[PDB]
């Protein structure tokens, strides 16, 4: 009964893994994208 | 005892449930607590 417990908290918590890789992934790229829109943000508050 | 044993797979099938439904009463009073801590603590953060 616990080794069933244990077995269905690992998989969540592999879950929460494979969650957390794909997210740091798309994290890192939604910041790579983000900072071209803090330059223009710069350039433009500059400009003004 | 082959069919002891069938019998008792069903039991530990009770027993199963009875293992998820004592985890589902653990991850609701978890979840309100930490639910209710999260939004009093907004609520502070708010107020502040």
């Amino acid at each position: 009964s616990k080794i069933n417990e244990r077995k269905n908290q690992e998989q969540a918590i592999a879950s929460y893994e494979a969650a957390k890789e794909e997210l740091g992934l798309k994290i890192e790229q939604i910041a790579q994208e983000a900072q071209p829109i803090k330059e223009q943000y710069d350039s433009t508050k500059l400009a003004l | 005892h082959q069919l002891n044993e069938i019998r008792k797979k069903y039991t530990m099938r009770k027993s199963t449930i009875e293992t998820l439904r004592e985890k589902l009463d653990q991850l609701k009073r978890e979840a309100r607590k930490d639910v209710s801590q999260k939004i009093k603590d907004i609520d502070d953060q708010i107020q502040q």
